[PDB]
């Protein structure tokens, strides 16, 4: 990667020991945050590893719009990462083991904020529909099951499903999950994956209102 | 049936039996030939989910 190369001049000439001397153990250094979304001032900005993901956005991205509070959920480490809502993002720290113990992974270190007034839906389905424009479609699964991933979460996003499709589409994404050629294929299972398991009753419900309109 | 009176008491009485009760022609009492459709639900592999066909 271009941060791993560019920083090891500085590495060379300053120690190993310095560089270490940052993080915890296992997750020494710095790393370069990119918060973008539902923040005040979305910003590019280095910053010691192991920062707790609340602190950093406070200090740096001058806060999520309309206050903490109004926080909805975060995507962590890029677009392949599964999101983590409210009570988890309150006191998780940014660095890879912390972040896989709460499920998701540091990943390329892309905080992506979303308050309470966004479809966290739409814009998973929105993520599901990038990874179907962007698989190269070399092997079955990846290519299949990321466009049948697609098509249920657009039917998602309506509403247009029954409550037994969801644990459908958890074992369509652990069919397409280890069993790809690369990790594009994983890289879209996680967040359809984060989605259900901390957002199922939304799913639920927009299927109910959805029935409930069109008997 | 269409079977006069004395005609039935006859019949009674040499075979022994009520006759009238149990008739061994069928009558209006039979389902009509035009029938509603039916639905013929389902057997219990047609789940969405948890239904891998090696544990079956
Ligand atoms: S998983 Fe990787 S190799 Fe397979 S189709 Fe998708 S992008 Fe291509």
């Amino acid at each position: 990667n271009v941060e791993t190369v560019a920083v090891s001049p500085t590495i060379c000439r300053r120690g190993g020991a310095w560089f270490a001397s940052f993080g915890r153990e296992r997750n020494s250094g710095t790393k370069l945050f990119n918060i973008s979304g539902h923040v005040n001032h979305p910003c590019t900005v280095e910053e010691e590893m192991s920062v707790p993901l609340k602190e950093l956005i406070e200090k740096h991205a001058g806060g999520v719009i309309g206050g903490w509070d109004n926080l909805l959920a975060v995507i962590p480490g890029g677009s392949s990462t599964p999101l983590i809502p409210k009570s988890v993002c309150e006191t998780v720290l940014m660095d890879f083991d912390a972040l896989v113990q709460a499920q998701t992974g540091l990943g390329t270190a892309a905080v992506i904020v979303m308050d309470r007034s966004t479809d966290i839906v739409k814009a998973i389905a929105r993520l599901i529909e990038f990874y179907k424009h962007e698989s190269c479609g070399q092997c079955t699964p990846c290519r299949e099951g990321v466009d049948w991933m697609n098509k249920v979460m657009a039917r998602f996003v309506k509403g247009d499903a029954r409550p037994a499709e969801i644990d459908s589409l958890w074992e369509i994404s652990k069919q397409i999950e280890g069993h790809t050629i690369c990790a594009l294929g994983d890289g879209a299972a996680w967040p359809v994956q984060g989605l259900i398991r901390h957002f199922r009753p939304e799913l639920e419900e927009r299927m109910q209102q959805f029935a409930l309109q069109h008997q | 049936a269409s079977a006069t009176r004395v005609i039935q008491l006859l019949r009674n009485w040499a075979s022994g039996r009520d006759l009238q009760a149990k008739l061994q022609l069928r009558y209006q009492e039979i389902s009509k030939r035009t029938q509603p459709p039916p639905k013929l639900p389902v057997g219990p592999s047609h789940k969405l989910s948890n239904n891998y066909y090696c544990t079956r």
